[PDB]
DNA sequence: GAATTAACTGCCCCCCCCCCCCCCCGTCCGACTGA
DNA sequence: TCAGTCGGACTAGACGGATTCGATACAGTTAATTC
């Protein structure tokens, strides 16, 4: 996809029509992205991709770290409550805390 | 989608030979357009008119071009394995160093990475018959460290021509790591007039380490001898020549190693490890003698030999 | 026939390669000659041509590589290996804390994998036992859990070590 | 020999660049043509366009192809070797010292490093018919033990004036590794300027273990120790004079529990033992009489000798 | 004396385990040895 | 006759640790400048 203009306006129809989706018939909308590398200053930082105009498409946004052998499940934007740090790991179980 | 077995009758062949292709195992035109000669051809009552008609009807009716492993083993089966110069390490290598591939010799000071050069530089212009390659030699230089009076000692220990041995060996030598580079055009070049058989660089890596200092240049000096590798293979492959190359070893001063018997790695990185074929380490021994051990080869097995530098060479220990 | 049913490609720079997958590959798999595509090294090519300023066109490359390829292994049915190369932490993330070594090509490649192996031999400072220490890792897969084996090379093949599997 | 950098502005160079690269250190069209693209390019003056002109008009002057061994053999068989004044140190070395290379002495105290670095200043003036080099001496001290009596004494053992051979010694005193490393430029003024053949670096290595302490800062001086020893070489091959520097010796306290019951290796590592082609292992026999040992050489074999320091220099063992 | 501009420094936290020898500088004498 | 050389007892043997290096902008603090 060479044409930048089309792909946003691809990801902007589609983002409207999952929320009125969302909306008319009462669901919950799950969406899985991708990071991407940014070399800001010097020290490369992981950023979702698909640009910054996409950013404010999603109700909600949720972040999963790496740091240091533990994952974290981070808030980033949400109306309701104020971002904070989860820690979390997987089990053969599937997806549980501690 | 792929062609059943049922189209060959329309091609001129009767229900009885297709019949008889269908149950030897084969099942559509595409398995045998690629069948080998001599088992299209072992079974009773085949004959080999019928057998060239029809391998012509699957190659008009089946898209040829396409490379088997095969073909591939029965049609490059005459490579040369040019001699070291001594048993063990014929043994070792079982005949020798191939053609078509890199090989590199690392090791430390006072080690035979130049005697071994010098002696493949004098053996590769021997008879096919005698464990040569019958071809002239190419040696380049980047430490001023070439001898002529090496050379005429091996050609006269396997009975040569001394004039003859000296003038069969172009020599060249590099001042840095873009005449390096450059010299391959000019080797490309002189390699079409005559035939080859040797290309020797000694050292591959001795002016990189000079020429690029720093975290700063490493990924430059990477890159550059990278295409500078790429470049060597491609000749390698065009031309069907054996190119030997010597590497350099540093220390390594963390505690991780234990072992404390002056711990050293090869220079170069994943890009020297990844290009070369074949890779040699060679150790100090008692007296004269010395030890050399596979360190890497997608063929070999991981051992050891004992060799020495004499008079005449390198060779075999003395008893 | 071992012999008579394995075809062998040579390639030189990245065109080449994507050239080659785009035209010769899709020839082989849908007439049914072989239904296993295994790549050398995917790295080799992309090493030689890109610098640390080019990052963008080297993304884009393996983007419509990885693309091409993940297509014709879900059109065909066919399973796609690829092998690999590293390069060392540099001390001064994506899961790699204490590896010395960690898979090339950054995270736009990782992005368009499905299971990941890793390949490792302990040197002769841990391989001062006599033998080779050889041990292939899972690093992540969907419906894998990170374990661990031990294996060892002779003249009939690769074949692992029985009861060595980490849990 | 060298060919003057003022012979570049004939063939289409404005003067300025010229004295630019007078300034960057090159007084020759040899190390011009010798030195990388990218050396050409760190002056303020010099652009990507200008370094590929002075880059094609130095390839132009100076031979830099490919050669035949035979010509390689017939230029090096006329090169000059210097008498150390020891007959026994001449038959091991096969004539004596030679020019065009790096020959490094070391071994621990009072073993005669400096004795042998006066007797070589000394000869180094004598005709050719007598072993001599005919030509002048420089000396860099980076220890304050020159010494002129025992040149003195030289000379009076092989009747020259003392006078003369005095007023062709050049001295100069190294304070640090960085003023060491700024007298390799008006050396080479110096050196076209008028001929010299030979070149004592002594100590090369004595700053070293005091400039840079730790296991913190071996990187930064390996790097600064290449990169001396490779503008060494590139004097070498430039001006084809000899090049014979001094070492010392490191303890191994690990010891493994070795015969020699007191082990000592050199220091500097692996780049000066990649770096060094001739190497001799000096040590104490008995009274005054010492040992030299070949550690090292492309085509001398492992053997000893016994010389002895007399009050008029390095000679034989006296009865 | 003071408003104003200019120059030098700084950005940081993980490795606590322990088989491993390797190619001689032994110091030298007793006896072998072939010439 | 005579010195080089293989092989080796010679009163006696254990010991441990050690660190750095990147390619870069803006504020904090101290120093120079003209009214
Ligand atoms: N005529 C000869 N007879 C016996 N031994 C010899 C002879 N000529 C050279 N040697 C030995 O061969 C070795 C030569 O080492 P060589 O030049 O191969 O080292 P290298 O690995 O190339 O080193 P560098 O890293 O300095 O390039 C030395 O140990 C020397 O004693
Ligand atoms: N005039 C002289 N006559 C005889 N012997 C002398 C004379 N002058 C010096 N020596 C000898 O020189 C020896 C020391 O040699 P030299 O100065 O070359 O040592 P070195 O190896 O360079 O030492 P360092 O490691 O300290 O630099 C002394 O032990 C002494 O016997
Ligand atoms: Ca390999
Ligand atoms: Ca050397
Ligand atoms: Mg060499
Ligand atoms: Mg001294």
């Amino acid at each position: 996809l060479d044409d930048l203009s089309l792909r946003t306006r691809l990801l902007n129809g589609l983002a409207q029509q999952m929320i009125s989706l969302a909306n008319n018939h009462r669901l919950a909308v799950i969406l899985t992205n991708q990071m991407t590398t940014k070399i800001d200053r010097n020290q490369a930082l992981l950023v979702p991709a698909l640009g910054e105009s996409w950013g404010h498409a999603a109700t909600i946004r949720l972040i999963f770290h790496w740091d240091r052998k533990q994952r974290l499940a981070t808030l980033y934007k949400s109306p309701s409550q104020k971002e904070c740090t989860v820690l979390f790991q997987i089990k053969p179980q599937g997806f549980r805390d501690t | 989608g792929p062609q059943p077995i049922s189209r060959l009758e329309q091609c001129g062949i009767n229900a009885n030979d297709v019949k008889k292709l269908e149950e030897a195992g084969f099942h559509t035109v595409e398995a045998v357009a690629y069948a080998p000669k001599k088992e299209l051809i072992n079974i009773k009552g085949i004959s080999e008119a019928k057998a060239d008609k029809i391998l012509a009807e699957a190659a008009k009716l089946v898209p040829m071009g396409f490379t088997t492993a095969t073909e591939f083993h029965q049609r490059r089966s005459e490579i040369i394995q040019i001699t070291t110069g001594s048993k063990e390490l014929d043994k070792l290598l079982q005949g020798g160093i191939e053609t078509g591939s890199i090989t590199e010799m690392f090791g430390e000071f006072r080690t035979g990475k130049t005697q071994i050069c010098h002696t493949l530089a004098v053996t590769c212009q021997l008879p096919i018959d005698r464990g040569g390659g019958e071809g002239k030699a190419m040696y380049i230089d980047t430490e001023g460290t070439f001898r002529p009076e090496r050379l005429l000692a091996v050609a006269e220990r396997y009975g040569l021509s001394g004039s003859d041995v000296l003038d069969n060996v172009a020599y060249a030598r590099a001042f840095n790591t873009d005449h390096q580079t450059q010299l391959l055009y000019q080797a490309s070049a002189m390699m079409v007039e005559s035939r080859y058989a040797l290309l020797i660089v000694d050292s591959a890596t001795a002016l990189y380490r000079t020429d690029y200092s720093g975290r700063g240049e490493l990924s430059a000096r990477q890159m550059h001898l990278a295409r500078f590798l790429r470049m060597l293979l491609r000749l390698a492959d065009e031309f069907g020549v054996a190119v030997v190359i010597t590497n350099q070893v540093v220390a390594q001063v963390d505690g991780a190693a234990m072992f404390a018997a002056d711990p050293k790695k090869p220079i170069g990185g994943n890009i020297i490890a990844h290009a070369s074929t074949t890779r040699l380490y060679l150790r100090k021994g008692r007296g004269e003698t010395r030890i050399c051990k596979i360190y890497d080869s997608p063929c070999l097995p991981e051992a050891e030999a004992m060799f020495a530098i004499n008079a005449d060479g390198v060779g075999d220990a003395k008893d | 026939r071992f012999g008579s049913q394995i075809f062998i490609e040579h390639v030189a720079d990245v065109d080449t390669l994507l050239e080659c997958v785009n035209k010769k590959v899709p020839v082989l798999l849908s007439r049914g000659m072989a239904r296993l595509v295994v790549i050398d090294s995917v790295a080799a090519p992309f090493r030689c041509e890109f610098d640390s300023q080019a990052s963008a066109p080297r993304a884009r490359h393996l983007q419509s590589l990885g693309a091409t390829l993940r297509e014709l292994s879900s059109a065909f049915q066919s399973p796609v290996l690829c092998i690999n190369q590293v390069t060392e932490a540099m001390e001064e993330p994506l899961g790699f804390w204490d590896e010395r070594v960690s898979p090339a090509l950054g995270i736009t490649w990782a992005n368009q994998l499905l299971v990941r192996l890793l390949a490792d031999r302990l040197r002769e400072e841990e391989a001062a036992l006599g033998c080779p220490a050889r041990t292939l890792r899972v690093l992540s897969a969907p419906h894998l859990p990170p374990s661990s084996c031990s294996y060892t090379i002779s003249a009939e093949g690769v074949r692992g070590t029985p009861g060595t599997q980490s849990h």
